[PDB]
RNA sequence: UAGCGGGCGUGGAUCCCUGGAUGUCCGAAUGGGGGAACCCGGCCGGCGGGAACGCCGGUCACCGCGCUUUUUGCGCGGGGGGAACCUGGGGAACUGAAACAUCUCAGUACCCAGAGGAGAGGAAAGAGAAAUCGACUCCCUGAGUAGCGGCGAGCGAAAGGGGACCAGCCUAAACCGUCCGGCUUGUCCGGGCGGGGUCGUGGGGCCCUCGGCAACCGAAUCCCCAGCCUAGCCGAAGCUGUUGGGAAGCAGCGCCAGAGAGGGUGAAAGCCCCGUAGGCGAAAGGUGGGGGGAUAGGUGAGGGUACCCGAGUACCCCGUGGUUCGUGGAGCCAUGGGGGAAUCUGGGCGGACCACCGCCUAAGGCUAAGUACUCCGGGUGACCGAUAGCGCACCAGUACCGUGAGGGAAAGGUGAAAAGAACCCCGGGAGGGGAGUGAAAUAGAGCCUGAAACCGUGGGCUUACAAGCAGUCACGGCCCCGCAAGGGGUUGUGGCGUGCCUAUUGAAGCAUGAGCCGGCGACUCACGGUCGUGGGCGAGCUUAAGCCGUUGAGGCGGAGGCGUAGGGAAACCGAG
């Protein structure tokens, strides 16, 4: 437990911790959330795991 | 099975090595070895005859087969790759955007 | 695998609740005849080892 | 698997899948014999002129079971094999106990018979203390506890609790009918068949009273189907320049992505090729309760009477085996010997025996699942990478060795492509020298890389008055590097100097081991302890099997364990 949650805390510290709903790059396809991504700011610069 | 691959007796052009650019009619495909053979990669045999009979054989540069890979098909344009469709009945590979 | 207390120490020696270990007294049991009455009343009372406290604790352990 | 020499394919060959056909002789081997692969027949039919001879087709072993009139026949089945797993019948020793005999190793190794995709076990004559549990198997726990033990070495349960799986059935007997055999005609003697019956709130039989059942259940048996297995198919996205022997690298612009797993292509490719994600597919065989359908079966309440409820059995005793139990107070389960009942007012059990209170119904059989294993197929590795990894990457259980059982190797690599070197020259040939191919030939054919020992050619320094663990220190000469101070090689004289390892009180030792080089080669892991140490939590801490996820994601799961109280052999008492 602990441990995941200070993960999850170091990289909201960080600021890089990002929570969202408005996935409207819904159907399962690349390139929309490729879409929805430029928008949220995911320009695929850095490394993402998207839960 | 399986051993087949990309085309079979028709035009083709040798995207490859030495070759490249080149194209032409492909005269022998073999599926074991995976070649092909074209009009490109010839090579001097210096050797006399290729077998006990006769005299004289040549130094026939004869063409080298090439390996599948490097050769593409090509139809009203240039070097398409292949995608196979079928009509009401049979089957027959269009290209990437006409036919045959 | 797994530790065997040894059963043959169980039947005679016990670990004390800060560590020691007592059994009793060796030599009352036949050499009796009239050994001055102070002595086997002194045969009586358990006592504590010393070194072969700790050979002894190690053969317990489950226990 | 090239070549000589000939053929086939879109009237869709080759190839892959299913089914079928043919299948010499040996082998359970089965007409008989035999030194496996050979030899010789009987009977029916066929072939040759075919009586003699030969060939061809069919048939003829033995055992068990059931019909068959004893007779000869007919039908069904058995026989042998299988890596490991399984059951039963037999059953060691080294070893441990620092000797050794009880004991241990161990019901292990092994021999034998049998079973099957499993085998065993299995619906309480159970457990054992709760007036409780409710077939069997498997895991976790209980537990290194209870106990066992030359109370030595050591061995080591069960109830219970948490899980997986889940399922319950058929008969024998009393009673009635029938068939055949029997007598001394009896609801009678035996045998077979059918009906009846099947359990511990004890049940069933036969009699009296109520349905005189539609119904309700229903398979482990059949039938249909889905699904799956044995071939396959579809599958997105790239061009140009540049270096090069060869782009997949570098550069410029661009695209796909439910696909940026992997492999290949002359090097380093999401978009070149095979794939991958994601979807599609069976005429034929195999599988197939998961779904559907049917059949076999299956069931109610009182009263009466005492018919039945598994025999050389229970039971007792002698001899033993099993269990944690080694004769122990020794039960329980099993049984070689002797004696030897009862049918519920009957019997077994709850650790000698007795009483009491309870549990369970022996002496017939069957039963899926959860479990074990891996010859076979597939997937994946903080698994090996040719002295490794299987003994075997390669024509290996081979060569070779042994009468035999049996033992048992070595051995992988040209290049991107054979382009495998025509031709000329010396040579009998081998092998070379040119020419030629290639990015490379010192990649030239047991050909990548090519280390060391070992052999040789050339060059520098050095040595024929010299005494040695072969070196080190100093100076000098010669040769070579750099303009230089300097450095490298060599060694003339001088000084100094008892190999390495091992074993020892002590080794240069005339004590051990080593010809030299290269490669292989020895303090590990599992569980349980005990300290230390890094962290999490704290009078608390922690989960095990398993379940749910996932397919290099984790969560759930308190049964259980350690701790919070000690002292006593114990009853017991309690900060004592
Ligand atoms: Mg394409
Ligand atoms: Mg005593
Ligand atoms: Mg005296
Ligand atoms: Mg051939
Ligand atoms: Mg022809
Ligand atoms: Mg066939
Ligand atoms: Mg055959
Ligand atoms: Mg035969
Ligand atoms: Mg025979
Ligand atoms: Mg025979
Ligand atoms: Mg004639
Ligand atoms: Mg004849
Ligand atoms: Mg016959
Ligand atoms: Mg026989
Ligand atoms: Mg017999
Ligand atoms: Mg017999
Ligand atoms: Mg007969
Ligand atoms: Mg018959
Ligand atoms: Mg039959
Ligand atoms: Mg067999
Ligand atoms: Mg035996
Ligand atoms: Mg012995
Ligand atoms: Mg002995
Ligand atoms: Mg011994
Ligand atoms: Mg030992
Ligand atoms: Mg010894
Ligand atoms: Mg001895
Ligand atoms: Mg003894
Ligand atoms: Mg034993
Ligand atoms: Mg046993
Ligand atoms: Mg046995
Ligand atoms: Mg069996
Ligand atoms: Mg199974
Ligand atoms: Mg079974
Ligand atoms: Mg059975
Ligand atoms: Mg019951
Ligand atoms: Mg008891
Ligand atoms: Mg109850
Ligand atoms: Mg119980
Ligand atoms: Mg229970
Ligand atoms: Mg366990
Ligand atoms: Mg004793
Ligand atoms: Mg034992
Ligand atoms: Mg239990
Ligand atoms: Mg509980
Ligand atoms: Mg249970
Ligand atoms: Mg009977
Ligand atoms: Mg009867
Ligand atoms: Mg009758
Ligand atoms: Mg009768
Ligand atoms: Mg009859
Ligand atoms: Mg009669
Ligand atoms: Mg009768
Ligand atoms: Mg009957
Ligand atoms: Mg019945
Ligand atoms: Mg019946
Ligand atoms: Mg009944
Ligand atoms: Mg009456
Ligand atoms: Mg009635
Ligand atoms: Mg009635
Ligand atoms: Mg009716
Ligand atoms: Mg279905
Ligand atoms: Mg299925
Ligand atoms: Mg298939
Ligand atoms: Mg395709
Ligand atoms: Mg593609
Ligand atoms: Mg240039
Ligand atoms: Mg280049
Ligand atoms: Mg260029
Ligand atoms: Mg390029
Ligand atoms: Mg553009
Ligand atoms: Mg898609
Ligand atoms: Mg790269
Ligand atoms: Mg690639
Ligand atoms: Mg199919
Ligand atoms: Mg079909
Ligand atoms: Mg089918
Ligand atoms: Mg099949
Ligand atoms: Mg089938
Ligand atoms: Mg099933
Ligand atoms: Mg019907
Ligand atoms: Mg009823
Ligand atoms: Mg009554
Ligand atoms: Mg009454
Ligand atoms: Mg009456
Ligand atoms: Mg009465
Ligand atoms: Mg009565
Ligand atoms: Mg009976
Ligand atoms: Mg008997
Ligand atoms: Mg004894
Ligand atoms: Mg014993
Ligand atoms: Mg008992
Ligand atoms: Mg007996
Ligand atoms: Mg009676
Ligand atoms: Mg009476
Ligand atoms: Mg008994
Ligand atoms: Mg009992
Ligand atoms: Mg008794
Ligand atoms: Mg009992
Ligand atoms: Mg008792
Ligand atoms: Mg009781
Ligand atoms: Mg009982
Ligand atoms: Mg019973
Ligand atoms: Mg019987
Ligand atoms: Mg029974
Ligand atoms: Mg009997
Ligand atoms: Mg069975
Ligand atoms: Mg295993
Ligand atoms: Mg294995
Ligand atoms: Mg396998
Ligand atoms: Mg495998
Ligand atoms: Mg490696
Ligand atoms: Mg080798
Ligand atoms: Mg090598
Ligand atoms: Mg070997
Ligand atoms: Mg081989
Ligand atoms: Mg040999
Ligand atoms: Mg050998
Ligand atoms: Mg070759
Ligand atoms: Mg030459
Ligand atoms: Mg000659
Ligand atoms: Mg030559
Ligand atoms: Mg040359
Ligand atoms: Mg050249
Ligand atoms: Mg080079
Ligand atoms: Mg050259
Ligand atoms: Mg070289
Ligand atoms: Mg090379
Ligand atoms: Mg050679
Ligand atoms: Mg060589
Ligand atoms: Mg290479
Ligand atoms: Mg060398
Ligand atoms: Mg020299
Ligand atoms: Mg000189
Ligand atoms: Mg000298
Ligand atoms: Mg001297
Ligand atoms: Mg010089
Ligand atoms: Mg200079
Ligand atoms: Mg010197
Ligand atoms: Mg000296
Ligand atoms: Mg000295
Ligand atoms: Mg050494
Ligand atoms: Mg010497
Ligand atoms: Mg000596
Ligand atoms: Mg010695
Ligand atoms: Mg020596
Ligand atoms: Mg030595
Ligand atoms: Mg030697
Ligand atoms: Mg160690
Ligand atoms: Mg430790
Ligand atoms: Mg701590
Ligand atoms: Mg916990
Ligand atoms: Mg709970
Ligand atoms: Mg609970
Ligand atoms: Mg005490």
């Amino acid at each position: 437990k602990k441990g995941l949650a200070m993960a999850v805390a170091d990289r909201a510290r960080e600021g890089k911790l990002l929570l969202v709903e408005a996935f409207a790059g819904v159907n399962g396809k690349t390139k929309e959330f490729l879409a929805w991504a430029k928008e949220a700011g995911l320009d695929g610069s850095e490394s993402v795991l998207l839960v | 099975r399986v051993k087949m691959h990309v085309k079979k007796g028709d035009t083709v052009l040798v995207a490859s090595g030495k070759y490249k650019g080149r194209v032409g009619k492909v005269k022998e495909v073999l599926p074991k070895k995976y070649a092909v053979i074209v009009e490109g990669v010839n090579i001097v045999k210096k050797a006399v005859r290729v077998s006990p009979k006769y005299p004289q054989g040549g130094f026939i540069e004869k063409e080298a087969p090439l390996h599948a890979s490097k050769v593409r098909p090509i139809c009203p344009a240039c070097g398409k790759p292949t995608r196979v469709r079928k009509k009401f009945l049979e089957n027959g590979k269009k290209i990437r955007v006409c036919a045959k | 695998p797994k530790m065997k207390t040894h059963k043959g120490a169980k039947k005679r020696v016990k670990i004390t609740a800060s560590g020691k270990v007592v059994a009793m007294k060796t030599g009352k049991r036949h050499l009796n005849w009239q050994k001055s009455g102070k002595e086997i009343r002194q045969k009586g009372r358990k006592f504590v080892l010393a070194k072969p406290e700790a050979e002894r604790i190690k053969l317990l352990l489950p226990y």
